[PDB]
């Protein structure tokens, strides 16, 4: 599903401030990462990235194609292709703690300035 | 004999845009008798200072092209522009290179007429209000400001993809567009960066006037997201000097002049 910025922002409240990243920054990252499509799938360099967060099966989730990755998040990659974001967010938190925000290549070039536009004023 | 008014008196404002009924170019040509070979049109009523080459990057989307032509030709004539339609067809199987094809369009169009304005448009975007003029302004113009795909909203202020317009000078000023972005994403952001580095700002009609419809379609296995796009856009300041109009090379495999448009099939090489 292609979510709206506000739908995403509301869904990820509990990640706000984690490792120093704000919701404004996350709304920006997620838009340029997946276009807010919970079903996004991009396969490259021998790996596939899943969902809103584009979590890779190279290390983070388990897939059929690459069944023995570290599956650091302890979740099947297909749980990253639905509209229930709790587990996606939990996995992203693990990435943030382990790798950090630069796992998301959109952050530095597209979200280092003009953050105010990413706020969702909708309660 | 006299200059066209600042605003055309033929405008209707909002329009219904639907992609349900099948299109027939022969009918399209019948409805648009004033359009000449190659998709050229010039107001016989007044003199337009807008000499516009409309450039469409293209590969295997003849059906989208049909709708584009069906909707835009009447709109563009109402806008009283002296325009030409150029479909830049990428031959081959390498990943799609939108910006390189736009660069090609710029050079080839200039061979036809002394255009002073260039509108770059994806083939799947249609404007819903003819007040959103397909021409150039004092500053680079972003036209597809409120696409239905983005909820009839501008997704981010730095967005310059979809449909845009640059005068010849503005385009020459940024050394045109990059040639090194293969695959989907980021090239429009690189162009945005170029305009900013050259002291320009992006002009846009408001969100109501700039409503646009996008003909959705299945993912293109020939235009997979470009893995290097995020690295590439961080270096525009340096690469715009060495990658652009001044480094453009390609081979024209065929030039077809149809009644509603000019289609140039080109060999633009492979990812280097
Ligand atoms: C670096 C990158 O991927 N930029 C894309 C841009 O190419 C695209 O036109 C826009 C709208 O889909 O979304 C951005 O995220
Ligand atoms: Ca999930």
């Amino acid at each position: 599903t292609e979510l709206t910025k506000c739908k995403v922002s509301h869904a990820i409240k509990d990640i706000d401030g984690y490792q120093g990243i704000s919701l404004l920054e996350w709304a920006c990252v997620l838009f340029h990462t997946s276009g807010y499509d919970t079903q996004a799938v991009v396969n490259d360099n021998g790996s596939t990235e899943y969902g809103l967060f584009q979590i890779s099966d190279r290390f983070w989730c388990k897939s059929s194609e690459f069944p023995e990755s570290e599956n650091i998040c302890g979740i099947s990659c297909d749980k990253l292709l639905d509209d229930e974001l709790d587990d996606d967010i939990a996995c992203a938190k693990k990435i943030l703690a382990i790798k950090g925000i630069d796992y998301w290549k959109a952050y530095k070039p597209m979200c280092s300035e003009k953050l105010e536009q990413w706020r969702c004023e909708k309660p | 004999l006299t200059a066209c008014p600042e605003e055309s008196p033929l405008l209707v404002g909002p329009m219904l845009i639907e992609f349900n009924i099948p299109v027939d170019l022969k009918l399209v040509e019948q409805q648009n008798p004033k359009v000449k070979l190659g998709g050229r049109y010039t107001p016989m009523d007044c003199i337009s200072p807008h000499k516009v080459a409309i450039i469409i990057p293209f590969r295997n989307r003849q059906e989208h092209l049909k709708y584009w032509l069906y909707y835009l030709h009447p709109i563009l004539q109402r806008q009283q522009l002296d325009y030409g339609i150029y479909v830049i067809n990428q031959a081959g199987e390498s990943m799609f290179n939108r910006a390189k094809l736009l660069n090609v369009g710029f050079k080839e169009a200039l061979k036809d007429y002394d255009y002073n304005c260039f509108v770059f448009s994806d083939v799947d975007l249609i404007p819903m209000n003819d007040h959103n003029t397909y021409r150039c302004f004092s500053q680079p113009r972003h036209i597809s400001v409120a696409m239905d795909k983005f909820g009839f909203s501008l997704p981010y202020v730095q967005y310059f993809g979809g449909v845009s317009a640059l005068s010849k000078q503005q385009f020459l000023s940024i050394n045109g567009f990059p040639n090194n972005y293969w695959g989907w994403g980021g090239e429009d952001d690189d162009i945005y960066n170029r305009l900013a580095f050259r002291g320009m700002s992006v002009s846009r009609p408001n969100a109501v006037i700039g409503k646009c419809r996008m003909i959705r379609h299945s993912r293109d296995k020939k235009n997979e997201p470009n893995p290097q796009r995020f690295d590439r856009i961080a270096h525009t300041k340096e690469t715009m000097l060495s990658d652009g109009l001044n480094s453009l090379t390609y081979m024209v495999l065929e030039v077809q002049r149809y009644p509603l448009y000019t289609k140039i099939t080109v060999d633009i090489g492979t990812p280097s």
